[PDB]
DNA sequence: GCATGCATGCGCATGCATGCATAATGCATGCATGCGCATGCATGC
């Protein structure tokens, strides 16, 4: 064991030392600038990398890994001691909490002489005056672990995990230190909290009440108290790491002030945390002794082009898929044996926000939302808000699910009115559907693609060659960039000029006239014109042009013609 | 003291500031539109105090933005520390009131109530920095509990010598004397509840309607606590604005122990209620009061009503972004005006439905859904249901138990929240027979009867229905008749006042106009005031000429609808004609229904069903 | 495809074995010392 004073001094010198890294290509005092910002209310939390510390001392890193909480507290105290040195000016604008801190420090200077004896209980709690939080970043050398294998050997260690989010709690304030005022004195009493539950005090420990033996009684205050942001997270294993025949395991995470509001249900996250237990008191058990429940305390959470190049053919369908991803509802009907499911899988993997449903497995409560112990939790349609949703084997779905899907496509909101639930849910998502061989699809959807397997010898032979190549060389014959391109594209919004309207109008009229000439035609309406306008706007957005052009309209017309034929 | 601990507030400085501001403030931008009944050239708040002296209401309402306009320090100090600021404002106002108007009789002194704090933020964006600060809310009330009495001053009696004392609550706790005051006996003082003083409390649950919405956020429920006169100022289904403080309370581990949990609860302490809104129509609360001080607007609207085309103009002004379908918009306007609410209790017949139910049947590739969306967003007390998403118990009311208290026996559903409002039903075909059974009684009797275990009650459901439907094949197949295309029982169909058969004529002029309008897509207040005035100031009545015209229309309708293939007529269509005639009479601001109104109602009834173009002996629509 | 049957499913009440919380007073014993007694030593005359 080593004395904490020496390591505290080492921490202080490490914070004062580093000059190395700068983004603009120079040598910049990073931690000094961070501390100067911390001096005032220009930064309310600080993150420390354990890769930068590894340059000078690895034993510090190991001791931090095995005894993380103590080192977190030591770091907090060291930074708090360093703060007065770097301070250069008073606060330009301050809020209520700063007003208490300043007033308390001012009267502490007013009253306390340097020589008088002060009881250990007479000091201010450290965390009450402090207003900055310290968190750690996991070592790059350290390998992320699996939820299944963290056990009693890992209690108290520093770990890094990767998982899928399933449950998130709404933000609520959590008590840190409670403040009490006596009934017959001007003194203030502070009660730190480090337990799930606590018992409020009654009598006043202040010196004046003790000397007079007045028996004054304490009262809580909320303004003087310190509160923090608190969230609760549920994570599960990836399907890849589950052993044979088992079921994914779950873990619970707790989230602090600035880390709050980072993750959403359904996201894949990487969490740097400390593995700590909770002493459990409750119903009696078989085995005597001290049992506990484990949980994780987080300190950092981190979340034309070729589309599905493995699948041969369907180039126009791929262009339509690109347009749907870029944005301004697509349905595919095909014979069995044509890979429609794999296109939907690729779409789900590519999209940032996406969901993929297979049929009756996610039917009913899997869609819409339900009430659970009370909080309302949404289904796939709710999760895919402002994303893209994918549905396979559409015709096999129950009628209620199809009605809900139609409502989402047309109205873009869901309405639920049943015993215990009365809500309207926002679902601004575009739908891609797959099915096997109706007027509803033609009337409601925007674009339908019919894939018929005509046994042409040349096409079949080329498909066979491509499949053999894929199976043998495990690569197509000769996503991050695509995601970045789509993100940059969606930033702009082109506009339709006044003149082109006439041209568009003419086209529409002529199209309808042809549809009226061909009595075998089925649907033309203003919805088709709206779809054409949306496709042209999407193409103009792809060109990053401010004004809609002729080529976009021609390509949209050609795509609609190809789909209809 | 110069400043208060934990703050920067000075009492005397703020008192003088408020007293000066109550006499100095003048704003030129606030015209007669909102500076209503007040001489603008004079200071506003002093005139408000004078009006209070005239009426004697012990409460004054203050807009925050006016105070911010006067100065920023007072605004920030009022927002940050309401507790140290409002009591100063009370006495600052009271001194001025008593000085300027001496010996005016009041039961208690003046209390000031701020309102309209500029916050357009999502409630989930709140932070601990904002605990105990003044915030605004826009929402809809869904649950209100019963009143709770909470003590303010306790009464004690000596069990030995009948000596009685009163103890005032301080810091939320009552300290009962342990020794008497005349016999000095210890612990002889007993507490008597009925002799004490109590105050009213109410808990309200509100549903959020945020302006800004992130991705994938579920709806929210907010808990509000209302005290004293604020009780019973809102009802379920009402859309209101609320101004109040944001609080935090600890939670016990279990009711039998005093331990508390570390994670705190939260709620909001209501200070002010507001009903006005600049997007939706006026509610029934303001209509029942004489607040039409704007005689200029009254004269303007009464002069407008005499112009001939105003009817069409209203049909034009109901929806600027909607297409040439003027008949549909006229029907919706007549629905908005509604028929006269006569009283027939002395007759023994029961309630008579005075509202208008409309049906729109057509292909999905039309704009009926947009019309339903616009009507939902335009009228207060609006609800929207779609197809199989709702159940029979989801409507009307359902049995519950409180998650916070012991019981809440019954909770209202979609239809009851729509009382005196509008309910828009979409995908009416997919609804099962179980829910249509409820609709059968709702659409006619205006009441609901519920009889379950320990729960027998009758509720009011005075709603108006806008229903949308599709053809069975999703196409209007011309070979099949109208009844075969719709596929609904005649009992359900007969109760609809108007039925709109949307059909596609494929006219070139229609295509050109719609294309030009849609591509080119790339006074509301006057309408609101006119609608409110007409809806709240005139009772239509009809003479014998209208009576005989209605009878002739009824027999003609029976003659026309006798032939099979078309929708047959029933006696309820006569009442539908009466309601439409009364609505049209309301449009013209006329207390007397003329034959013009009856003829217009007949014209709308004939045109809605397209009976002119329809072949009377085959039931097939032609062009 | 629509009308009906129905095996599954959920939330709050009571009944019953284990388990949890409470909580000074009266009587006895050995050390210190007074009071009566007989032996015995030392001191006169
Ligand atoms: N154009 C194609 N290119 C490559 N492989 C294909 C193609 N079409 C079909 N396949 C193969 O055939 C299989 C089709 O199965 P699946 O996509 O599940 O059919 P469906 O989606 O109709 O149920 C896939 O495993 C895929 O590998
Ligand atoms: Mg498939
Ligand atoms: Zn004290
Ligand atoms: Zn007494």
């Amino acid at each position: 064991l080593k004395d904490y004073a020496l390591e505290k001094e080492k921490v202080k010198k490490f914070l004062q030392e580093f000059y190395q890294d700068d983004e603009l290509g120079k040598k910049q005092f990073k931690y000094g600038n961070q501390l100067v910002r911390l001096a005032h209310r220009e930064q309310v939390a600080l993150y420390v990398d354990l890769d930068d510390v590894a340059e000078d001392d690895p034993e510090l890193v190991d001791s931090i890994c095995e005894n993380a909480r103590r080192y977190a507290k030591l770091f907090a105290d060291a930074v708090q001691e360093l703060l007065p040195q770097y301070k250069e000016r008073e606060v330009v604008n301050k809020d209520v909490l700063d007003v208490y801190i300043e007033h308390r420090l001012m009267m502490e200077q007013r009253s306390r002489d340097p020589g008088m004896v002060r009881s250990p209980q007479n000091q201010y709690p450290a965390e009450l005056m402090r207003r900055f939080e310290l968190y750690f970043q996991g070592p790059s050398s350290n390998k992320p672990r699996v939820i299944r294998e963290v056990r009693a050997d890992s209690v108290g260690k520093l770990v890094t995990v990767r998982g899928i989010v399933t449950r998130v709690s709404e933000v609520k304030p959590k008590m840190v230190v409670a403040t009490y005022t006596c009934d017959q004195c001007g003194a203030e009493t502070y009660q730190p909290i480090q337990s799930p539950t606590f018992m409020p005090l009654i009598m006043c420990p202040s010196q004046e009440c003790q000397t007079n033996r007045s028996g004054g009684r304490l009262y809580l205050q909320t303004r003087g108290s310190r509160f923090i942001k608190f969230q609760e997270m549920k994570m599960q294993e990836h399907s890849d790491q589950v052993p044979v025949g088992n079921i994914p395991r779950s873990i619970t995470v707790l989230v602090e002030g600035e880390n709050t509001r980072i993750a959403q249900p359904g996201d894949h996250v990487s969490v740097t945390g400390i593995f700590l237990p909770i002493l459990r008191t409750g119903f009696r058990q078989v085995v005597q002794g001290l049992l506990s429940e484990t949980y994780l305390e987080a300190h950092r959470i981190v979340k034309a082009a070729s589309i599905a190049p493995e699948i041969y053919g369907h180039e126009d369908v791929k262009k339509a898929l690109l347009l749907l991803l870029v944005g301004g509802n697509i349905c595919l009907m095909g014979d069995p044996g044509v890979a429609k499911s794999q296109l939907l899988s690729y779409i789900d993997r590519l999209a940032p926000r996406s969901q993929y449903t297979t049929g009756r497995g996610s039917s009913g409560v899997g869609l819409t939302a339900a009430v659970l112990r009370l909080t309302l939790e949404g289904g796939a349609l709710v999760l895919a808000d402002q994303g893209v949703c994918c549905i396979d084997e559409f015709d096999k779905m129950a009628e209620a699910d199809r009605t809900a899907i139609h409502e989402v496509m047309e109205q873009q909101t869901i309405s639920i009115a049943k015993a215990g639930i009365l809500t309207t849910l926002n679902a601004r998502c575009s739908i891609l559907a797959a099915a096997n061989p109706p007027a509803a699809l033609l009337s409601r959807f925007d674009l339908l693609w019919l894939i018929q397997d005509r046994p042409d010898r040349d096409n079949d032979l080329r498909l066979a060659q491509h499949i053999t190549y894929v199976h043998q060389h495990s690569r197509q014959p000769p996503m991050k960039l695509m995601r970045r391109y789509i993100a940059m594209c969606r930033e702009k919004q082109p506009m339709v000029p006044e003149s082109l309207a006439d041209y568009i109008t003419a086209a529409y009229v002529e199209m309808r006239r042809e549809a009226w000439a061909s009595k075998d035609a089925t649907y033309t309406s203003a919805r088709t014109l709206l779809a054409i306008l949306r496709l042209s706007t999407a193409l103009a957005r792809l060109r990053m042009v401010d004004v809609v052009e002729k080529e976009d309209v021609n390509e949209a017309i050609r795509l609609m013609e190809m789909s209809k034929d | 003291k110069l400043v208060i601990w934990g703050t920067d507030v000075n009492v005397a400085a703020c008192k003088e500031n408020f007293q000066r501001f109550l006499q100095r403030f003048i704003d030129p931008l606030a015209k007669e539109e909102e500076n209503v009944g007040i001489d603008i050239t004079e200071p506003l708040y002093m005139q408000r105090l004078g009006e209070i002296n005239v009426i004697g209401e012990p409460f004054l309402n203050v807009n925050c933005e006016h105070i911010k306009s006067f100065d920023k320090n007072l605004y920030r100090q009022l927002i940050s520390y309401p507790q140290e600021v409002i009591p100063t404002f009370d006495m600052a106002v009271n001194e001025i009131f008593f000085d300027r108007y001496p010996d005016s009789i009041l039961e208690h002194q003046i209390q000031v109530r701020p309102f309209n704090a500029l916050k357009t933020k999502n409630m989930r964006n709140l932070n601990p920095e904002d605990i105990d600060q003044l915030i605004t809310i826009s929402g809809m009330v869904i649950r209100t509990s019963q009143l709770i009495p909470e003590m303010q001053e306790a009464f004690f009696q000596c069990q030995v010598c009948a000596h009685t004392t009163r103890v005032e609550m301080d810091r939320g706790r009552i300290a009962e004397p342990s020794v008497c005051g005349r016999c000095h006996t210890t612990h002889s003082m007993a507490l008597i509840h009925n002799r004490s003083l109590f105050s009213d409390k109410q808990m309200i649950k509100l549903q959020e309607s945020p302006e800004d919405m992130p991705a994938g956020q579920t709806p929210h429920t907010v808990i509000l606590f209302a005290h004293n006169d604020l009780v019973d100022k809102v009802q379920p289904g009402d859309r209101v604005n609320v101004t109040g403080i944001y609080r935090a309370v600890p939670i016990r581990v279990n009711p039998r122990v005093s331990n508390v949990k570390s994670v705190y609860k939260t709620h909001i302490d209501v200070i002010h209620y507001r009903k006005t809104d600049a997007k939706r129509l006026h509610g029934l609360d303001e209509e029942a009061e004489q607040k039409l001080f704007s005689e200029k607007r009254v004269e303007l609207l009464k002069e407008l009503s005499r112009k001939p085309d105003i009817y069409e103009r209203l049909a034009s002004a109901l929806a600027p972004s909607i297409y040439e379908h003027e008949d549909i918009k006229k029907g919706i306007l007549l629905q908005l005006f509604g028929g006269t609410r006569k009283d027939f209790s002395h007759t023994g017949r029961g309630k008579f439905r005075a509202e208008i139910n409309i049906l729109l049947c057509g292909d999905p590739g039309t704009s009926k859904s947009q019309l339903l969306q616009y009507v939902y967003n335009l009228v207060p007390r609006g609800q929207y249901t779609s197809g199989k998403g709702s159940s029979a118990v989801g409507l009307t009311a359902y049995v519950m138990k409180d998650p916070e208290t012991r019981q809440l026996v019954l909770q209202t559903g979609a239809l009851v929240l729509s009382d005196n409002g509008i309910c828009c039903i979409d995908e009416f075909d997919k609804m099962n027979e179980s829910t249509r059974s409820v609709l059968h009684e709702v659409m006619e009797q205006q009441t609901l009867s519920i009889a379950k275990a320990g729960i027998i009650c009758q509720l009011n459901a005075r709603t108006s229905v806008l229903a949308a439907a599709n053809p069975i094949e999703s196409q209007w197949n011309p070979k099949k008749t109208t009844i075969e295309n719709i596929q609904l029982p005649h009992t359900l169909l007969s109760r609809f006042d108007l039925i709109f058969l949307m059909l596609d004529p494929q006219d070139e002029a229609y295509d050109r106009r719609l294309a030009h309008h849609l591509v080119a897509l790339y006074d509301m207040a006057v309408l609101k005031d006119y609608i409110a005035y007409a809806h709240s100031t005139i009772m239509p009545r009809l003479s014998e000429e209208a009576s005989q015209a209605l009878i002739e229309a009824y027999v003609d309708m029976r003659k026309i609808g006798s032939s099979r293939g078309m929708v047959s007529a029933y006696p309820r269509q006569l009442e539908s004609l009466i309601r439409l005639a009364e609505a049209h009479a309301k449009v013209r601001l006329s207390n007397k229904v003329e034959a013009i109104d009856v003829e217009e109602a007949k014209r709308l009834h004939r045109e809605a069903l397209k009976q002119s173009a329809t072949d009377p002996r085959t039931g097939i629509v032609d062009i």
